[PDB]
């Protein structure tokens, strides 16, 4: 029910295309622009370009006028975007935007992102392995999501019960071209043989839904 | 297309002082209907922009009172009263008159904590993993501050090189504190080759380069 | 690429007529206290690649007050002399400076004396408008834009029109009294004994129910005017709106036993308008306001 | 009704004064009554009768920016004549 709610994530081979949605409530588009951004790994946030729906009249930036389609559906409530030739430079996160001026305040919704990964060698399921904890008045402990393709994957912990002390560290591009990543927590060093701690990973690319027990 | 520069690029800021964010446009951001419609965008980590302040001015719903933005013609300025570990992030200047739209550069945030001490553990490799012919060894840096950290993977008092990944998290937004995690991949048949695993961190936070280590078994 | 103009969050809408050529649609609401006066004004603009001139369709609707009144004469023997205060003529004008602008249309082009009033005007691709008297045919044209209003007993006609200003006239006509027709210039039009020496103001005239809307309510117009600016050239152009009326006393003198006297001061008060002027950004495509009286 | 006077002028229109002026033959009219009001604000008028020797008179305490109504009527012993119309607006701005 989130007014922008964008595509899932996806993956697509180099030179061929991909369109994303951008499902959209909030009460009259066709009236109202909506726009897409483009955000590289490397901090740059881009503004690609818009579309009024109702009318279809584009409104793009000069980079993305060969490589970006927009499109937008009055029978449902949808906005699409299209990449062509897709190479290693496409690679990032886009977002949709959508934003209401009227008079008395101001609005302006944001998408989750949809990831786009450029690349060939093909889905793969994480692989789940325990880090028992050893220490001080602290015991740490975590699981590690090893070899999986592509990006991204969703661990919680308790079912999202325990959140406080918790780091998920980026994923690493290991030199076999799967990612892997490790998920710590510290808990106090009392609650080892009482409370039962299990991570929850999660990804969706494979439909991979593993819950892996960390003991000492 | 007009250009938008942001300055600076990155802005450290202890708890309680006060930063300032300047951004200039290569033409007068001022619209035909008279209103300059500029904008500040803060994007934590992880998470979609946020927008703090529409038309130079005016704050955002829900924005807190710490935040004002000002300026005339094509110098603008964002300014925070008192930063909080809560407001770290980076913050875009963007410009909605003149069509095609443009951000800014991006300004980083990072606060300035009374220096830590990094809590350094180390896992062996789980045995399910070693059922599939490889071992990874961990070493774990958590709440430590600065981001500069240095370490290094001792087997049987050999540096290893080549065969390690780390991975950093963001700046926390509560204790302003990093983590870092090693990964150390070997074979199955290299890890059984050896006994002594130690991983080293040098930390400007620690007298002395500490180690933690484990034997086999 | 990028050439739709328009800011941050606007409320851009816009209508694809086919082709390389849309509609951008705008409007604008103005009242006026003073005058009593309502401007519910359309401004739909003709972006055409094919076309070689700028064009904005004008549709000005909204309601005009009759500014009726029926009041006593104050003052010592005027006590069985009232005076009724009626519309005779609603005016409807649109004139504007600019050089690089004229005027192509308007609707209506000639006078018509019916009841209700329904026309239509239509636009095919290319720079071609044609005005048909009714509001039948079915998809002709691209875009089609209709007029309907009703002027009982009352005139639509053009005054004066030329390149660069338009304005109408409903005069009033012919009245259905109980007595027959009545003409809009009989000095005894309206008037009625008021049935003793002690009645009304209101009792000396007809009843709300022997008024034309026009007289008793007022006039609900609908004018179109579409006008062509010259790409290039100027950037913003302005213009002025005029909604009014024209204003006629009608007094009646009682006199006992003998008869009710009656005379016309006719065109009194005259070109009571509300006047609101706008300017047009050929580039953006949008209107505003200047001012208004 | 009587014949009545003609050549109703408007002159010295300040922000809250303003003089009326008429043509009426030489003995005529005994009285002139001179009503004014706000437009069509009926029982916000007043009437004001001065001698029918006198051709002008001077309206005093007016609402700056604001348009006025004139009706005067000249009256020769009951029988009267019919009012003479004028508009007018005061200076300054309405508020």
């Amino acid at each position: 029910q989130v007014q922008l709610q964008q595509s899932g994530a996806e993956l697509m081979n180099p030179g061929a295309s991909v369109k994303i949605s951008c499902k959209s409530t909030g009460y009259k588009f066709s009236s109202y622009w909506i726009e897409w951004v483009k955000q590289r790994p490397g901090h740059g946030l881009e503004w690609m370009g818009e579309i009024l729906p109702g009318s279809g009249s584009t409104n793009h930036n000069e980079k993305f006028k060969g490589k970006a389609i927009f499109t937008a559906d009055a029978s449902s409530n949808t906005a699409y975007m299209e990449l062509s030739s897709l190479t290693s430079e496409d690679s990032a996160v886009y977002y949709c935007a959508r934003t209401i001026s009227t008079a008395t305040d101001w609005f302006a919704y944001w998408g989750q992102g949809t990831l786009v990964t450029v690349s060939a060698a093909s889905t793969k399921g994480p692989s789940v392995f325990p880090l028992a904890p050893s220490s001080g008045g602290t015991a740490a402990l975590g699981c590690l999501v090893k070899d999986y393709f592509p990006e991204p994957v969703t661990v919680s912990w308790n079912s999202g019960a325990l959140t406080s002390g918790v780091h998920t560290f980026p994923a690493v591009l290991q030199s076999s071209g799967l990612y892997s990543l490790s998920s710590v927590v510290t808990v106090p060093s009392s609650s080892l043989g009482t409370q039962t701690y299990i991570c929850n990973v999660n990804h969706k690319p494979s439909n991979t839904k593993v819950d892996k027990k960390v003991e000492p | 297309d007009v250009l938008m520069t942001q300055t600076p690029l990155s802005l450290p800021v202890s708890l309680g002082d006060q930063a300032s964010i300047s951004c200039r446009s290569s033409q007068t951001i001022v619209y035909s209907d008279g209103n300059t419609y500029l904008e500040w965008y803060l994007q934590k980590p992880g998470q979609s922009p946020k927008l703090l302040i529409y038309k130079v001015s005016n704050r955002f719903s829900g924005v807190p009172d710490r935040v004002s933005g000002s300026g005339s013609g094509t110098d603008f300025t964002l300014k925070i009263s008192r930063v909080e570990a809560e407001d770290l992030g980076v913050y875009y200047c963007f410009q909605g008159s003149h069509v095609p739209y443009t951000f800014g550069g991006g300004t980083k945030l990072e606060i300035k904590r009374t220096v830590a001490a990094p809590s350094v553990f180390i896992f062996p490799p789980s045995d399910e993993q070693l059922k599939s012919g490889t071992a990874s060894v961990v070493c774990l840096l958590n709440n430590f501050y600065p981001r500069e950290a240095k370490v290094q993977w001792k087997v049987d008092n050999a540096l290893q090189s080549g065969n390690s990944q780390e991975s950093v998290t963001e700046q926390d937004s509560k204790d302003s504190t990093y983590s870092l995690s090693s990964t150390l991949t070997l074979s199955k048949a290299d890890y059984e080759k050896h006994k002594v695993y130690a991983c080293e961190v040098t930390h400007q936070g620690l007298s002395s380069p500490v180690t933690k280590s484990f034997n086999r078994g | 690429s990028a050439h739709h103009h328009h800011h941050h969050g606007s409320n851009t809408n816009i209508e694809n007529i086919g082709d390389g050529a849309e509609v951008i649609k705008r409007t604008e609401d103005v009242s006026s206290k003073k005058w009593g006066v309502t401007q519910n004004v359309q401004f739909d603009f003709v972006k055409d690649k094919k076309y070689n001139k700028d064009a904005l369709i004008v549709k000005m609707q909204g309601f005009i007050n009759s500014r009726t009144s029926f009041s006593d004469v104050k003052g010592s023997g005027y006590e069985l002399t009232k005076r009724m205060i009626w519309p005779f003529q609603y005016n409807i004008g649109l004139t504007t400076k600019d050089p690089n602008v004229s005027l192509i249309n308007y609707l209506p082009k000639n006078k018509i004396e019916t009841t209700d009033v329904g026309q239509t005007l239509g636009y095919n691709i290319g720079g071609n408008f044609q005005s048909a008297p009714s509001i039948g045919g079915n998809g002709s044209f691209n875009y089609s834009k209709t007029i309907s209003y009703t002027q009982k007993s009352y005139v639509s006609e053009v005054d004066k029109q030329n390149s660069k200003s338009v304005k109408w006239g409903v005069k009033a006509n012919e009245f259905v009294t109980p007595d027959g027709k009545k003409s809009a210039h009989d000095r005894y039009l309206f008037v009625q004994s008021p049935n003793g020496p002690t009645g009304s103001a209101r009792e000396y005239f007809a009843p709300d129910n022997q008024l034309p809307p026009l007289v008793q309510s007022g006039f609900n117009p609908s004018f179109i005017t579409t006008l062509s600016h010259e790409k290039g050239s100027s950037d913003t152009s302005e213009f002025e709106l005029s909604y009014g009326r024209n204003l006629d006393i009608t007094y009646a003198t009682l006199f006992p036993r003998t008869g009710i006297y009656a005379e016309r001061k006719h065109n009194a008060f005259v070109n009571r308008n509300f006047v609101v002027r706008y300017k047009v950004n050929w580039k953006t495509h949008e209107i505003k306001v200047k001012g208004h009286n | 009704m009587l014949p009545a006077p003609k050549n109703l002028v408007v002159s010295r229109v300040t922000e809250d004064s303003a003089r009326l002026s008429w043509t009426a033959p030489d003995a005529a009219f005994d009285s002139f009554h001179i009503e004014y009001a706000e437009p069509w604000v009926w029982g916000e008028a007043i009437v004001l009768t001065v001698p029918g020797s006198e051709r002008s008179y001077d309206l005093t305490g007016l609402k700056p920016g604001t348009e006025y109504v004139v009706f005067i009527g000249g009256v020769k012993g009951g029988h009267n004549s019919t009012p003479l119309s004028a508009i007018f607006t005061t200076g300054g701005h309405h508020h």
